[PDB]
DNA sequence: ACACACTCTCCAATTCTCTAA
DNA sequence: TTAGAGAATTGGAGAGTGTGTTTTTTTTTTTTTTT
């Protein structure tokens, strides 16, 4: 609200690049998760309601916890990412 | 706003002494009045588009 | 013959010539009239030259142009808080630092009128801000009242801009915060100056009333004040080139330059050398595709307290043309990069673009704040995506950092990486990492004690650590010229040595960044000798300095601890 | 509409004023000042009411009646600024020296205007336009004394005082920067070439726009008026605010404040954080125009400043008048000033003499140094007290807080590292960001006292690191990127780990400070509470006497009072004594021994960490402070050995 | 008065939705509820507005739709089935 | 050069030490501009006086320095139409319409008068121009205008219009009578035509044609221009008659000169050619006739500054040749007069003085 | 009540016309 | 041909009247209670 478009709206029918994903706050990772689940964005505040389309493909980069990967452990053990978000990448 | 717009009251220094202003003060903004726009960022339609 | 319109004039020449000794005083006391007189003198003289010497140049062209004098070096500078109401409309001189500049404002200069009934037109001159509108249409047969009207987009305008200048810390009262003053600037000088610039100016100190409300002529008793600048200054010859080329031929050049960046600091030669190469920098590279590659060097100083790290940061902060000094507990993530305020605003790393950013007490700032530096150091860009603003900005900024180890004194029972304690993704981004240690030794201590106590044998010392050092001005000239004119390239021999050296450090930990930083250091070494090619000697110096900085020879190759006896 | 009688006639008082200005003497006093005004040497006249009281008494003792002008100008002070000015203008003498009159625009303008009138013939302008001076009243001495001599707190200033001359005591909260204010405005008429003036008193005015001059009118010349700065008259203006002392606020209330106005040569006298006795005239501020018609009868109010008295003389304000010279000669001739001055700090505390001597050297401090290449070295001294509970640490610390002219007291638990240093507050309603300095900035060029240093959080204590050694603050936050000056010396107090000192562990275990911070104190004093039937008896006899008499027990020793002590210290902080080669060799050789001994014993129970290069400069600073106190221009080896002894004694408490 | 917005399926990719406002009179009030998808027939109409002119600085008129009509059980056979 | 709020202030001191004030940065250096700017502030202007109505727009009441615009096909088709009209129809049309109107003059209405006089004028002028250009054309085609009946009729229209003070017909009749004279000088530059001249310049008509510029001073800018061009032609014919001294002295007096200056000062609007005509007349008054005393009057001296300044007439127009060559001689003779008799300093403001005993020495 | 915008009204300054010396 | 007596047209001086005015985020630094 200012309504003005964010990054995922500009990347509709396009590729959206997230660098150092692991540094993003949980409070914002969940927003990306909700958008990625539906390819849809919703606004409802201050008497204004809107729904928008977000047919965007995501390309992400991340750091293993502690800076170096551990061959003793699963990718889930190595990566600071919640299981529902991890479940929605086609390739790692 | 500083001119005689019907139904609206008046609102780095400007210019003054003009008839319509009375004792008021007038300033200006710069903008561009364009005349056309060009962007620079079905297979049959696509093939007809190509050379 | 160059087709240009403005003439500089330092006011001291008016005192040298006997006929103008009193004109100097009249200039300071009556600037608006005297400067106008000077302008109309210069233009007439220019005409007289072509008509007397009967030259081919177009008289109409010279008659069309405006010519302006710009006086400077008028006298002593004046403290911003000490301007008093007896200084109004006199010439002033100020020193300070630039905070921000507003966008260019159109200022009207000529008005254009057209008759509504008979289409007669008149151009009118603006003076004292008031439009002198005609009472009646001036065409003889159309002598009618209220008949003329203004046409906005056929008027003529001029550029105005407002600059915000801040008081330099040298003048602030005890226990107080610096003030600021606003400068009005016109035409030629409009877009000259950026945020973070440091300047000296010259202009009339003016004052004006302000209205109580926009409806009526009622004025307030307090008057606004500002400065109306006529000149701005920042705070070549074949002889300079001869001196530079002659100095570059000396055998002891590398040691001479290094010991001369910080003359009063005792030894620490390798630290000084690394800092010198940071000042020169590598070469900037851009491809048609495959991107651009940074020329800048990042350095970290780590070690025991009292070792004079912060004293070295002072010298670098004053030598560099552009740069910032700051502290770990003084910096936020926003303040270090950029700030939303709807408008965007610059932080330290953006103000420091093309310069050196000095960060002290680096070990006190949090992991949250330090995580901001990853992207800026690797890419030299800042990406932002917040409500109403999304963009990317350039940051060609060199970092010089200072820290103390975990436990606050270097512990020889832990490996080096555990004493330094920065996480690997951030420690991997520095080109040079220095360990400096407070090792006891009677030989060292007697020399250090004699050096520091010698400074107290005089009231304002003439004493200095070494017989032969270069003055700061000339050293600045050398570094600046070498940055502009010299651009070294890789030789095949240098390529072979770099591949060999990287495989040597790698086969045993050296990352791929050790290779690129070696290339960059070798390029910096080549510029410092005014060579156009990187050679085997330069590559070997780059390798040697990397091995020396992190005390590698004294390091246990398997356990990672340092034998203090070998230091 | 109606009218009344009153007991005062201003004609009589005007006659008294004109007699007083030409007759009084301690030639007459005020005629010398008016000669200096006429010579353009002097810009302001300060009237003393003690003179008027003396004049009244002398005229009475000569057997004649006289009006009580002193109460008359206290009761209705505003009107008498005009009467005195008219008297001064009437009686002003002619210049004694050449002036270069042609430098004045007003002289040229008025001369030409007079010549125009002279030609035409073949008040002119308001007198305020040519008053080259300012005038202020100074209140009655309380020791001669009347209300103007007796300070009021900001609550006691009721509505009864409007119009009177009063004195106010409090702390300044904020100060504005200087800007000009009009008094007389000047205009030019284009067609008839004639000039007119307008005088401004209210907060707002309407400028003139028609040439109403009779000659211009009779030539039917409806010319246009234009304003001019070059012949207008301005005066410097500044606005401040004063607030009551926090220790005088009654329970459950919020502190009150007053607006102060300042004009003329009195400008930029006040500063934020000052404790001060301001005196001035208390007045209302009327509304203007349409606002007045619907503002009601409630009036805004403010104080016109006339004179300012500070409670403590800052060390920068010192100059050696012979009045001060005579007093420092008492101490100089008496001799052994080091011991007497140290013994005079907090006489109600028994013993602790070496601690007091160290704190005296803290009050004096070393010499600032700045090398030819731009390096600079700290002159301030930092001190720390480490000891058991109940040994007068907080008491002694708070006693030194009285002597220093600038200083602040703070405790570890009540303090934020931000508020201790400097804060970036989003303070205004306009969403603007503004920087506001903390305690270490308010203590600039003074002492900062930090009690309960061991309770302060480990993260917040790191904020002090930059200020301690570099004497500056650096901030880079939202919208703000600047460096501030903080030339302050720190004094701190703490208990060891576990409270009472534990002999089972080493000194470094008990101290529990990191190496980088422990090095930044020039002296750390260790003081332990060990029982002894003999010493406990003497201490108890001393303290019981003090509770009985409110006086320290004395047989031989008379302490110097704090005022004379401040004069001596202030005089001593001007000397800048230099070192010499003979001294340099001695300290150079001492330093080697300290580091060798440290290296030998890093393992030992008697360890205190390792001697860094900052321990050499500590010796130089203590030595130079000792050289200052003996008013020398040269450091002596006698100073160096004392500076080494004073460092050695700090550790002897470990040996019972 | 009712605010009407483009249905999300109709909006082109990478563009924000547009809005208009509709006036409902005597028989048509409370014919529809927030969040419904609705179809409207009416006159398209405009008027002067001082604030629009003041903010934009051009003689720009405001527009509105005046609705004329608005749009969005079983038989025995179903019961027997 | 510098902006509108930079400006200082200027003071100017007169003789007798009195001072004035003016603003702006150019006033500091240019006294001519300061003097002009000083008077320009003053409010008043004297209010002013003002001839034709009832008929459609034409040459009589519009400024004709403004064409109308033709396609190429239209240009050639129009040229063909009126060229064939002239070669075919003009004499036969004029002969009929004129020998009508002699029998019907008393019954006329204003429009028919103004039609006849502006059909005559157009076609005669156009033919003269066409044969000036080329030899294929000839003057015989328009030769019906000269025969005696039409000459009488144009004369009679001008006469009757002047007496009843009908100024629009008088204006058109002035235009027609101009062309007849122009055509006569053409034909004399090649028998009956001299007879026609002698009858055209009977004394009665010289009284009328002398009278006509005097009243022009009040009226619109075209009327005065018609008077000038007619006067130029009228004198030039009588110059090539060889009487002349009687006739020229008839023209020279104050109220004619008044008209000439009143017309000349609106030169920003006029042609290059008309100013050639005015200075021809001043050369006649000043040098030849040696009646110098008429032009020593102040509003002429103002005029020559305006027009001659870098303000007005272009630095390279042919006008400046004539003007500067005139003013040089003017000021030489003025210098001589003023030093011989200093009373003319107070003379230069006012009209000349018509007393018998002093006036003769005054004028000479 | 205090600056402004706008309307109304009366009076004399001005130019035009007629008459006689 | 001058001039002076009478009539008509226009300007703006100035007097009068009515009028308007006070007065849900989103981003970023800092203190505080809550798990
Ligand atoms: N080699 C040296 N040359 C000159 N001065 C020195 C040297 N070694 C120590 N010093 C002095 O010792 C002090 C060092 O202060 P500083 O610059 O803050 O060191 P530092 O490495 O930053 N120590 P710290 O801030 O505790 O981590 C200064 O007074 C220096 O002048
Ligand atoms: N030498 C002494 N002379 C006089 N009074 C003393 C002395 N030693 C201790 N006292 C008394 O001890 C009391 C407590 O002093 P105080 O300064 O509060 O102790 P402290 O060192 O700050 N202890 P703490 O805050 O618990 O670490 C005061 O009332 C002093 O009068
Ligand atoms: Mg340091
Ligand atoms: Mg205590
Ligand atoms: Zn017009
Ligand atoms: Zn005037």
């Amino acid at each position: 609200v200012v309504i003005e478009a964010g990054a995922l709206m500009l990347a509709d029918n396009g590729i959206c690049c997230i660098d150092e994903f692991d540094k993003m706050d949980i409070s914002d990772q969940v927003a990306i998760h909700e958008a990625m689940e539906q390819q849809t964005i919703s606004i409802a505040k201050a008497g204004i309601h809107a729904t928008l389309n977000a047919r965007t493909s995501i390309l992400a980069a991340a750091n293993p916890v502690g800076g170096r990967y551990n061959r003793k452990l699963s990718l889930r053990g190595n990566l600071n990412m919640t299981a529902p978000i991890m479940s929605r990448f086609d390739l790692f | 706003t500083q001119l005689g717009l019907p139904g609206v009251k008046p609102s780095n220094s400007g210019v003054t002494g003009l008839r319509s202003l009375g004792v008021r003060d007038l300033t200006y903004k710069i903008s561009f009045l364009a005349c056309h726009v060009i962007s620079i960022g079905d297979q049959e339609v696509f093939l007809n588009s190509l050379s | 013959e160059l087709g240009t319109s403005n003439l500089n004039l330092d006011a001291r020449n008016l005192l040298a010539y006997k006929q103008t000794e009193d004109l100097y005083h009249q200039l300071l006391n009556y600037p608006q009239e005297v400067i106008s007189i000077m302008d109309q003198t210069i233009k007439d003289c220019m005409v007289s030259l072509i008509v007397d010497n009967n030259l081919d140049y177009d008289l109409d062209e010279i008659e069309t142009k405006f010519y302006k004098v710009r006086p400077y070096n008028v006298g002593s500078c004046k403290g911003m808080r000490e301007l008093n109401p007896n200084d109004i409309d006199k010439l002033i001189n100020l020193k300070g630092l630039v905070l921000r500049s507003t966008p260019v404002i159109p200022d009207m200069k000529v008005a254009f009128f057209k008759c509504n009934v008979c289409d007669h037109t008149m151009a009118v001159e603006i003076d004292r801000g008031v439009i002198q509108e005609p009472a009646r249409c001036e065409r003889i047969d159309c002598n009618e009242p209220n008949s003329m009207s203004l046409i906005h987009n056929r008027c003529s305008f001029a550029d105005k801009q407002v600059i915000k200048l801040q008081e330099t810390p040298d003048f602030v009262p005890d226990g107080q915060t610096p003030h600021s003053i606003s400068l009005c600037v016109y035409d030629e000088l409009v877009d000259s100056c950026r945020a973070g610039d440091r300047i000296e100016v010259t202009g009339t100190f003016r004052s004006i009333p302000i209205r109580a409300n926009s409806r009526q002529r009622v004025l307030k008793s307090l008057y606004k004040t500002y400065v109306d600048v006529v000149h701005v200054k920042k705070v070549i010859t074949d002889q300079d080139l001869a001196k530079i080329r002659e100095v570059a031929a000396r055998e002891d050049l590398y040691s001479l330059l290094a010991r001369s960046i910080a003359p009063s600091i005792y030894e620490l030669e390798d630290v000084k050398k690394g800092i010198l190469l940071q000042l020169f920098g590598g070469t900037n590279k851009t491809f048609t595709k495959g991107g651009r590659y940074r020329g800048d060097i990042n350095i970290l100083l780590c070690g025991d307290p009292s070792t004079s790290k912060s004293q070295i940061l002072q010298y670098v902060h004053k030598i560099t043309p552009r740069g910032v000094y700051t502290s770990g507990k003084g910096s936020s993530a926003v303040g270090l990069t950029a700030y939303i305020t709807l408008v965007l605003e610059s932080g330290a790393l953006v103000l420091s673009d093309g310069g050196v950013c000095c960060i002290d007490e680096f070990d006190k700032m949090s992991d949250s704040t330090r995580s901001v530096l990853h992207e800026v150091m690797e890419q030299q860009t800042i990406s932002i995506a917040k409500a109403g603003i999304i963009t990317t900005l350039n940051a060609r900024s060199s970092i010089l950092a200072s820290a103390n180890p975990i436990g606050s004194r270097y512990n020889p029972n832990l490996p080096v990486t555990e004493n330094i304690d920065l996480p690997p993704p951030l420690l991997s981004r520095f080109d040079l990492v220095y360990l400096v240690l407070d090792k006891v030794d009677e030989k060292n201590d007697r020399e250090l004690a004699k050096h520091l106590t010698n400074l107290y044998l005089e009231d304002k010392p003439e004493h200095i650590s070494q017989d032969d050092v270069l003055p700061v001005e000339f050293l600045t000239m050398y570094i600046s010229y070498a940055k502009e004119h010299i651009h070294p390239i890789i030789t095949e021999a240098a390529k072979t040595e770099l591949v060999r050296a990287y495989v040597g450090m790698r086969k045993m930990t050296a990352t791929t960044r050790q290779l690129e930083s070696m290339i960059r250091l070798a390029e910096a070494h080549a510029k410092m000798k005014l060579k156009n090619v990187v050679e085997l000697e330069d590559v070997q110096e780059a390798v040697r300095l990397i091995r020396s900085a992190i005390k590698d020879y004294a390091t246990d190759p398997k356990t990672g601890k340092i034998d203090m006896n070998l230091v | 509409l109606p009218s009344i009688q009153l007991p005062v006639d201003y004609n009589n008082l005007f006659n008294e004023i004109t007699d007083f200005l030409v007759t009084f003497k301690q030639g007459p006093k005020y005629m010398a000042m008016l000669q200096k005004v006429a010579n353009r040497e002097l810009n302001s006249v300060i009237i003393d009411l003690d003179d008027i009281l003396q004049y009244q008494n002398e005229k009475f003792l000569q057997g004649t009646q006289a009006d009580d002008l002193v109460s008359a100008i206290q009761q209705n002070a505003n009107h008498f600024t005009e009467l005195f000015c008219r008297a001064i203008d009437n009686n002003m003498p002619l210049p004694t020296k050449e002036i270069d009159y042609k430098d004045d625009v007003l002289d040229v303008i008025l001369n030409q205007r007079r010549l125009r009138n002279e030609r035409m013939l073949s008040e002119l302008f308001p007198p305020n336009l040519t008053r080259r001076y300012f005038l202020y009243f100074k209140p009655l001495s309380q020791n001669c004394a009347a209300i103007s001599s007796k300070p009021l707190s900001v609550r006691q200033i009721k509505g009864d005082f409007l119009g009177q001359l009063i004195t106010v005591r409090g702390i300044i909260t904020r100060v504005s920067d200087v800007k000009p204010a009009v008094e007389v405005i000047a205009y030019t008429c284009d067609q008839c070439g004639y000039e007119v003036f307008q005088e401004v008193n209210s907060r707002t005015f309407t400028p003139l726009s028609e040439c109403t001059s009779e000659e211009c009118s009779q030539n039917q010349t409806k010319g246009q008026l234009f304003m001019s700065t070059r012949a207008s008259k301005f005066s410097a203006f500044q606005e401040c605010k004063i607030q009551e002392l926090s220790q005088q606020v009654p329970v459950g209330h919020i502190p009150r404040s007053l607006n102060i106005h300042v004009n003329g040569t009195l400008v930029r006298s006040l500063s934020p954080g000052d404790i001060v006795d301001v005196t001035g005239i208390f007045l209302p501020a009327p509304y203007t125009g349409f606002k007045a018609l619907k503002a009601g009868l409630l009036t805004e109010t403010y104080l016109e400043a006339q004179f300012v008295r500070q409670h403590k003389k800052k060390f920068a304000s010192f100059s050696l008048t012979s009045d001060v010279e005579e007093r420092v000669m008492e101490l100089i001739t008496s001799g052994d000033v080091y011991n007497r001055l140290a013994k005079s700090i907090a006489p109600e505390i028994y013993g602790n003499l070496d601690v007091k001597k160290a704190l005296l050297l803290l009050l004096v401090g070393g010499v600032d140094k700045r090398v030819g290449d731009g390096m600079k070295i700290r002159g301030d001294i930092n001190v720390c007290l480490m000891g058991d509970p109940g040994v007068a640490k907080s008491q002694l610390l708070k006693a030194i807080c009285k002597i220093s002219p600038r200083g602040v007291y703070t405790t570890g638990k009540g303090s934020s590292g931000v508020g201790l240093t400097a804060a970036v507050m989003k303070d205004p309603v306009t969403d603007e960001m503004i920087l506001e300095g903390g305690a270490l900035v308010l203590a600039d060029n003074g002492i900062c006292c930090i009690d309960e240093f061991d309770k302060m959080d480990e993260s917040d204590r790191t904020a002090i690191h930059e200020v301690m050694e570099q004497q500056t603050i650096s901030i880079s936050k939202a919208g703000i990127n600047t460096t501030l000056n903080a030339r302050t010396s720190i004094l701190a107090a703490a208990n060891p780990l576990y409270g009472r000192y534990n002999p089972r562990l080493s000194p470094l275990d008990n101290i529990n400070l990191p190496a980088a911070l422990l090095s930044r104190f020039d002296i750390l004093f260790l003081m332990l509470d060990i029982p002894s039937r003999d010493d406990d008896e003497k201490l108890a006899e001393h303290v019981t006497y003090v509770h009985m008499h409110n006086k320290q027990p004395d047989l031989d020793f008379t302490p110097v009072e704090p005022s004379k002590m401040r004069e001596y210290i202030a005089y001593a902080k001007t000397k800048r004594p230099v070192m010499s080669e003979a001294v340099n060799d001695y300290v150079v050789q001492a330093y080697i021994r300290l580091r060798q001994d440290s290296k030998r014993e890093m393992d030992s129970k008697f360890s205190f960490g390792q001697a860094t290069p900052r321990t050499l400069l500590g010796i130089i600073r203590l030595s130079q402070a000792l050289a200052k106190l003996r008013l020398a221009d040269m450091v002596d080896i006698d100073d160096v050995e004392e500076a080494l002894r004073l460092v050695r004694v700090s550790k002897e408490s470990l040996y019972q | 008065r009712v605010t009407l917005q483009e249905a999300p399926g109709t909006v082109p990719p990478g563009r924000l939705p547009r809005h208009r406002e509709v006036i409902l009179l005597a028989d048509l009030v409370d014919v529809s509820k927030p969040g419904e998808e609705v179809e409207v027939t009416g006159i398209y109409k405009n008027n002067y507005d001082g604030n629009l002119n003041a903010k934009n600085g051009f003689p720009v008129f405001a527009t509105i739709i005046e609705a004329n009509s608005i749009k969005r059980s079983w038989t025995e056979e179903e019961e027997r089935e | 050069a510098r902006h509108s709020r930079f400006g200082g202030l200027l003071s100017i001191q007169t003789p007798d030490k009195t001072r004035l004030t003016v603003s702006g940065s150019q006033a500091l250096v240019d006294e001519k501009i300061a003097l002009q700017k000083l008077d320009d502030s003053k409010k008043w202007n004297k209010r002013i006086i003002k001839a034709a109505e009832g008929l459609p727009n034409s040459l009589l009441n519009s400024q004709t320095g403004k064409a109308i615009f033709f396609t190429e096909s239209n240009g050639k088709h129009f040229k063909e139409f009126i060229n064939n009209f002239i070669d075919s129809g003009f004499n036969i049309l004029l002969h009929s319409v004129t020998n009508y109107f002699t029998t019907e003059q008393d019954r006329m209405v204003t429009l028919e008068q103004v039609e006849y006089l502006l059909f005559f004028a157009w076609f005669v002028k156009y033919q003269l121009l066409r044969s000036k250009i080329d030899n294929s054309a000839d003057i015989k085609q328009v030769s019906e205008a000269l025969k005696e009946v039409t000459f009488i009729l144009v004369s009679s229209l001008l006469r009757s219009a002047y007496d009843l003070k009908n100024w629009t017909v008088t204006h058109a009749g002035m235009i027609a009578f101009n062309e007849l004279l122009n055509l006569v000088s053409r034909t004399k530059a090649a028998t009956d035509i001299e007879f026609i001249v002698s009858r055209l310049f009977s004394d009665e008509r010289i009284q009328l044609l002398s009278n006509l510029p005097k009243i022009g001073s009040k009226y619109s800018l075209q009327f005065m221009k018609s008077c000038i061009e007619l006067t130029h032609s009228v004198l030039k014919v009588l110059e090539q008659y060889s009487n002349f001294q009687k006739v020229q002295a008839n023209y020279m007096t104050e109220p004619v000169i008044e008209t000439y200056i009143n017309f000349l000062e609106r030169f920003r609007e006029l042609e290059d050619d008309s100013i050639k005509k005015v200075f021809s007349f001043f050369h006649r008054v000043f040098v030849q006739a040696k009646e110098q005393a008429l032009l020593f009057r102040f509003d002429l001296i103002i005029l020559l500054r305006e027009m001659l300044s870098p303000d007005g007439l272009d630095r390279m127009s042919r006008s400046r040749k004539y003007v500067s060559q005139f003013s040089d001689y003017f000021l030489a003779r003025l210098k001589k007069r003023l030093k011989k008799s200093p009373a003319w300093f107070v003379g230069l403001l006012f009209p000349p003085l018509h007393n018998s005993e002093v006036g003769f020495y005054q004028r000479y």
